[PDB]
């Protein structure tokens, strides 16, 4: 009988309705969810509003009503203005009188917070449509009634911060720009009243609540009063004594000053500036004296966690790092402020101390603004001796691995420039951490660990001589501990440490021959442990080590009979003979960078065949036994080999960009044969298997080799410097061997790697392949639009390549879209809007600029019967399209690029740059401007769309955006008004004049 | 020994499929808007015994978000989540979070920033800072990759048993029940078993 | 001087591998991830009888626990070359003893073919005992 509630034609039963949201709230499974659906219908239903009054008086439970204000809320925020004046008044009155009486009953006030401040939210929406216009007494009347009650006062403070967080803090997507300014300069005239009763409250109060109430508040107003009001007031006395010394307030008094601290506030005020000091002082020593000394161990205290001690430390590290960031200027020019300010960063100190990340990151924002300071202020370091001596061991022991960028880069720049400050002190600092490490007392993985990650993060930044005897020192003792260590466990992370710190000293390599020989050779040994881990930090060693030193490969050392990279390529097939594949394709691609150092080109050439012998001969052999026997690729293990000969390809060709050409020369042909046979296989795997093929591991490794063959060719043609052989060798085989293939296969069977091969392909030379593009086009077009123009789930690969394509082939070579047949060229126009129409930014962004290109393509043109043809079939379904995606709500990450797609189109009409009439004959006067009909098609459009409208907000809408169609940010703002009024009824229509 | 949590954010950000993979240990790969909310029981053991969450899974988007803010009613603690890949779901932090302390206003809050294992993240740490004056916990999560999975639930539980050293303990494993194969049960099983057979496993590419 | 004031401790580990564990979906003709974790065969001291245990990570929550019974048999997936399927009649992971259809993926081809012969040993270890 639950869905009683529902019935709405009869009475509505108030204990039935407890019943649903008491299943609701404290119910379990089943009837719970049905209690929930109940619930949810009752509330949308549209008339739901008229039953909350006798929700309001007649239920006992708190939850409904709850849930009878978010019904009020919904007619208060969407439909307010279609109501009667008197019925206005009189709900106001309701809620208003039903806050007081719950104030006035301390039981009820006590007990029942959520409900109240519900209401009192409920009353600000109420404010946000009628005040001040509409009640001109609301704020007296306040104010007056704070005086009756504490209660009263205390709830009047809940709503006071409410309104100023709906006017000021929310406003700007809720809210037009001309509603917005309204209310901010209502609050701004009558703050001065408001202001009067908080310092009163403040300045005579005993209730703590009423206290902290009214602290809320203010540090609400904080956020736009003018300072005047906290430094020509005692208010800044009282929140810095007073209200710090008392727990109650400490931790709201803290936030207020972290405000009080980014007020706008005069430069050049000696009082101000006094003042300024003199808060900051009180503060301190309140916490000094109340809460605990300069000394106390704020990491034990904030683990320990007792009540509201980590959000404190929290607060006080953000009013520390707030106020010292904008004053400390202040602190450092009198010497009689040395004791406070030293005291304020050793509390940093003690806090950055502190087990958590977050803090953590918080502190190292601070201490990277005070250190570049002193790095660059004349006359300060000094100052900062102790601190700064003190921090080099917090970051060196907080050190994380270079993997999390954006703390491993903070850190690092501290540690170099507090490095700079004080090498010897940094220097010591590492030498003792490695010495605790070496005789056990510190020794662990992750302790031997962040020290190699914080010594390796100041390279670069002592002199060479210094760097020189540190390193060595360094390394001497990481090998000591190597040796010390037993089991491979322990020497794996000391070896692991001692490749991380050698990789991150490439001037020290530079400069030592032997030494960098000596690693390189190491590392190859290395590159035979098949303990965990090892050899692939050998691996990624060894090619940090190349891209960093690559030139010590390249030219013949004193005393050595070659270049190193011979001796690499010599003895490659021993080298690598223990890696996983992926670890010999990074070992290849390292010695490619090496070879691109090479720029003899026969010379060049001659090391990149000799690095290729052993995929190339393994090629050859597969090649001449695979064509020969059509059979061989069946096998699983041969399907393995040759993809991996095509990855070690792709791997040297990645380094090697456009001096690869020779290899790829070498292999293209057979590799394009290959394709072609790969690709049968498939195709007849599938009609032999069904689709479920596509999931076999032959297959997946057939398509491997051809998904890989693109990503060669990708590469290649990505970094081509001769692009006469890309077009005259390298595209019409691809062409030949990809398209046909790819139109061919049915949809499960299509690589979305196709697509993107065929972008870059466009990219590079497209200019100079106009019949290329056509076939691109006439190849994947149709098929591929088949695929994704159902839903917008399914293909998601080829849906994003596909628009990437199209993409470049409008900007590249739009005279294939000319070639196209209109039928098809409509299809092309369809496939934009679909894109539009997507909430995938990779789709949606790309829609979006194609769009505008066409549009920018077809403006080109000029005045001819393309571009006259084209505004007449398309500029009104691009404008309507725009639209729509605008103004639905599920489209709003592409707002931007509809915005300024719109006001192309809009511009262009207003710039009368369309030489045609676009409204068909018998429509309005043979002489009517394209103006004066796009203004009418869009009233009517709207109008249509949005029938709660009125004509005029609708005519001042598009007025304002006729105007603005040459004022990007203006427009947007227009746009985001016409949002916020098409939420609701009765929008003004002068907002538009804003 | 349980406590309402309550689950927000943009619609799509990944509430409803890291609370799945919490439940069930499933990856939920299609995007399947929450109606209102879902509520189920999430059981965790502790070093201090088991703790239980009565999650409250809301929906993010508009037009599905049913009670709204009547969800957070009674919430002992929460979670805002935002998708680091879509830069919107972090601008809409700010505005959940107004929504969700105006009704709970002195409850533990987790921020969870999702898809950490999407390569190109568009929401960067350094832009991430609005927990700090909220006195949120933060963390970078995967409900794909498992990426500090458990961590949101650690540090409520945490903050709920006002205890910093609880852990999560390893559910003790009951020894369990020999098997008789029932005969009448025989081509079934055989049916069961082709279909499982030739229906392929999901993300074959991936490392397990 | 007066100073200062699992259930599987029974159980040797016979093999230890990291796999991702599915459970197949009859209602809706798919598999689903039941967990990702160390999958332990142990055998109990006592009554040496070898169970499949397996632990999710990070929660190190149950996701399989159940007997290697003789009658199971360890078939191919269409997808993989990896991973086994089998029909398990009692696994008491969630509670109540239920019948699966279980999938279960290894890092490796290696891995999958040493774990079918470890999971053939302890059948013939069921059956003895
Ligand atoms: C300018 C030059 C000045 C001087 O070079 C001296 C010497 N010629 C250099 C030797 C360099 C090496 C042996 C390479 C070494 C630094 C690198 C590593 C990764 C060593 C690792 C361990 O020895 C191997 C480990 N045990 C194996 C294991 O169990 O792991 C699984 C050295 C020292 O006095 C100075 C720097
Ligand atoms: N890459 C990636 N995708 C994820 C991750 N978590 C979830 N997703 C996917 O992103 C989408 C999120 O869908 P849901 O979890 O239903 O989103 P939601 O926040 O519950 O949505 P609403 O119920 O509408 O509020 C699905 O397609 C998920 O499979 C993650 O960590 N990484
Ligand atoms: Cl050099
Ligand atoms: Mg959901």
């Amino acid at each position: 009988s639950m869905e009683g509630i529902l019935d709405f034609s009869n009475d509505l039963d108030i204990a039935l309705l407890d019943q649903v949201v008491s299943t609701f709230y404290q119910g379990e499974g089943v009837q719970q969810k049905q209690a929930q659906e109940i619930l949810t219908k009752f509330q949308d239903n549209p008339d739901a509003w008229e039953k909350v009054d006798q929700i309001l008086q007649f239920s006992t439970n708190p939850q409904s009503k709850f849930i009878a204000l978010s019904i009020l809320d919904k007619l208060i925020t969407r439909k307010w203005k279609l109501l009667p004046n008197d019925h206005r008044i009189g709900i106001r009155n309701f809620v208003v009188g039903m806050i007081i009486s719950m104030c006035q009953d301390d039981e009820v006030f006590k007990t029942q917070k959520n409900l109240i401040n519900k209401s009192d939210l409920t009353l600000v929406q109420i404010l946000k449509q009628e005040w001040p216009q509409n009640w001109p007494e609301f704020i007296p009347e306040l104010i007056g009634s704070s005086s009756s009650s504490v209660n009263v006062c205390e709830n009047n403070m809940i709503v006071l911060k409410l309104l100023s967080e709906e006017v000021f803090d929310f406003s700007a997507e809720q809210m037009t720009q001309a509603k917005a300014l309204h209310l901010k300069n209502s609050m701004s005239k009558e703050f001065e009243q408001i202001f009067k009763l908080c310092f009163q409250v403040l300045e005579q109060g005993s209730s703590s609540s009423l206290i902290v109430a009214t602290l809320e508040s203010l540090l609400r107003y904080l956020h736009w009063i003018p300072y005047r009001y906290i430094y020509e007031t005692n208010i800044l006395e009282l929140l810095s004594t007073k209200f710090m010394t008392s727990p109650d307030t400490r931790a709201i008094t803290l936030k207020c000053l972290t405000e009080v601290s980014n007020l706008k506030i005069p430069q050049d005020n000696d009082l101000i500036k006094r003042q300024t000091v003199l808060f900051f002082q009180n503060t301190l020593q309140q916490i000094a004296t109340s809460v605990m000394p300069v000394t106390a161990d704020l990491k034990a205290t904030y683990a320990n966690a007792n009540g509201n001690d980590q959000s404190f430390l929290q607060d006080l590290a953000m009013f520390l790092t707030t106020y010292l960031a904008r004053n400390r200027a202040l602190l450092e020019s009198d010497e009689s402020l040395r004791e406070l300010l030293l005291n304020a960063h050793q509390y940093l100190i003690q806090l950055s101390k502190i087990e958590e990340r977050e803090l953590f990151k918080t502190t190292l924002d601070y201490w990277h603004n005070l250190v570049a300071d002193l790095f660059y202020e004349p006359l300060k370091k000094h100052i900062y001796e102790e601190i700064c001596s003190q921090l080099r061991l917090v970051i060196i022991e907080n050190m994380v691995r270079p993997e999390e960028i954006q703390l491993y880069k903070s850190e690092r720049e501290v540690l170099v420039y507090l490095t700079h400050l004080n090498v010897i002190d940094t220097e010591e600092i590492m030498i003792s951490k490695l010495a605790r490490q070496i005789d056990g007392s510190e020794w662990s993985w992750h302790n031997i660990n962040t020290l190699s990650w914080a010594i390796g993060s100041i390279s670069g930044t002592m002199s060479e001589d210094t760097e020189k005897r540190f390193v060595v020192t360094v390394i001497k003792d990481l090998l000591g501990l190597c040796e010390q260590k037993r089991g491979k466990d322990n020497k794996a992370v000391v070896a692991r440490d001692i490749m991380y710190v050698v990789g991150e000293y490439p001037r020290f390599l530079k400069a030592h021959w032997n030494f960098l020989r000596t690693v390189i050779l190491k590392l190859f040994e290395f590159m035979h442990e098949t303990h965990e881990g090892v050899q692939d930090m050998a691996c990624d060693t060894f090619i940090k080590i190349v891209q960093k030193c690559k030139y010590h490969f390249v030219i013949q050392q004193p005393r050595e009979s070659e270049p190193f990279i011979q001796t690499i390529i010599r003895d490659i097939q021993k080298t690598t003979a223990d890696l996983q594949p992926q670890q010999v394709h990074t070992f290849y691609k390292a010695c490619g960078i090496i070879i691109s150092e090479e720029r003899s080109v026969a010379e060049r050439n001659r090391l990149l065949s000799d690095l290729m012998q052993l995929p190339n001969m393994a090629w050859d052999t597969i090649v001449e036994q695979s064509t020969a026997n059509p059979t061989l690729l069946l096998d699983s293990e041969t399907v393995k080999i040759i993809a991996n000969i095509i990855k070690t390809n792709v791997a040297v060709c990645t380094s090697m960009g456009a001096d690869f050409y020779p290899q790829l020369g070498h292999i293209y042909y057979n590799m394009l044969q290959l394709y072609r046979a790969v690709s049968s296989m498939i195709s007849t795997q599938v009609a032999a298997e069904g689709l479920i093929a596509t999931k076999t591991p032959k297959v997946r490794g057939l398509r491997t080799i051809k998904k890989e063959i693109l990503k060669l060719v990708e590469t290649y043609i990505s970094k081509a410097r001769n692009l006469d052989d890309v077009v005259k060798v390298l595209v019409e085989p691809l062409l030949n061997a990809v398209l046909e293939d790819y139109m061919n296969n049915v949809p499960d069977a299509r690589d979305a790697e196709v697509l993107n091969c065929m972008t870059t392909v466009v990219e590079k030379v497209g200019h100079m392949i106009p019949q290329g593009v056509i076939l691109i086009l006439q190849s994947v077009f149709e098929c591929t639009l088949d695929m994704i123009n159902k839903d917008f789930t399914e293909y998601p690969e080829h849906r994003v390549e596909f628009y990437k394509l199209l993409k470049v082939i409008n900007e590249k070579s739009f005279a294939a879209f000319l070639e196209l047949p209109p039928a098809a060229f409509k299809l092309f126009v369809d496939a934009i809007c679909w894109a539009f129409k997507h909430n995938n930014r990779d789709v949606e962004v790309n829609g979006l600029q194609i769009a505008l290109d066409l549009v920018k393509n077809i403006e080109r043109m000029g005045n001819v019967p393309f571009a006259n043809e084209f505004h007449k079939n398309y500029f009104f379904i691009f404008v309507s399209e725009t639209f729509f995606v605008l103004t639905d709500s599920d489209h709003k990450s592409g707002f931007s690029k509809q915005a300024l797609l719109l006001m192309k189109l809009i511009s262009l009409v207003y710039d009368n740059k369309i030489s045609v009439p676009l409204y068909q004959e018998a429509e309005v006067p043979q002489g009517t401007s394209n103006q004066v009909y796009l203004s009418q098609y869009l009233a009517n459009m709207l109008s249509n769309a949005f029938p709660h409208l009125t004509s005029e907000q609708i005519a001042s809408f598009l007025s304002a955006l006729t105007k603005q169609c040459k004022d990007l940010v203006v427009f947007k703002g227009t746009l985001r008004d016409f949002l916020v009024q098409i939420k609701e009824v009765g929008g003004d229509p002068t907002d538009y004049l804003f | 020994v349980q406590f309402k949590l309550v689950l927000v954010g943009d619609g799509g950000t990944g509430k409803t499929t890291f609370v799945k993979r919490h439940l069930t240990g499933e990856f939920e790969k299609k995007y399947v808007a929450t109606l209102g909310v879902e509520v189920h029981p999430l059981v965790f053991h502790t070093n201090r015994g088991p703790i239980k969450f009565n999650v409250w899974d809301t929906a993010g988007l508009e037009k599905f978000g049913g009670l709204r803010d009547g969800y957070y009613i009674q919430a002992q603690c929460a979670i805002i989540m935002f998708d680091v890949t879509s830069r919107v779901t972090y601008k809409n932090v700010p505005n959940w979070h107004r929504d969700l302390v105006r009704v709970c206003e002195n409850i533990p809050i987790v921020l969870c920033g999702n898809k950490v294992d999407i390569k190109d993240r568009k929401v960067k740490a350094k832009s991430i800072v609005f927990h700090r004056k909220k006195n949120l916990q933060y963390y970078d999560i995967s409900a794909k990759s498992n990426y500090n999975f458990e961590k949101p639930f650690l540090w409520l539980a945490r903050k709920l048993i006002g205890d910093p050293n609880l852990e999560f303990v390893a559910m003790p494993a009951a020894a369990p029940p020999e098997v008789v194969m029932d005969p009448a049960l025989a081509a079934q099983y055989e049916h069961d078993l082709e279909v499982a057979q030739t229906t392929a496993l999901p993300d074959e590419d991936d490392d397990l | 001087f007066e100073p200062v004031v699992t259930m599987e401790e029974d159980e040797e580990v016979l093999y230890k591998v990291r796999a991702k564990l599915f459970r197949f979906d009859a209602d809706a003709k798919e598999w689903k991830e039941r967990g990702t974790g160390d999958c332990k065969f142990l055998k109990n001291k006592k009554t040496n009888k070898v169970r499949i245990l397996m632990r999710r990570d990070k929660t190190l929550k149950i996701c399989a626990n159940h007997i290697i019974a003789p009658e199971y048999t360890l078939k191919p997936n269409v997808g993989s070359d990896r991973s086994w399927v089998y029909a398990c009649t009692a696994d008491i992971a969630e509670g109540e003893a239920e019948a699966f259809t279980f999938a279960i993926r290894f890092g490796s081809k290696e891995n999958a073919d040493k774990f079918k012969e470890e999971f053939e040993k302890a059948q013939e270890i069921n059956k003895k005992a």
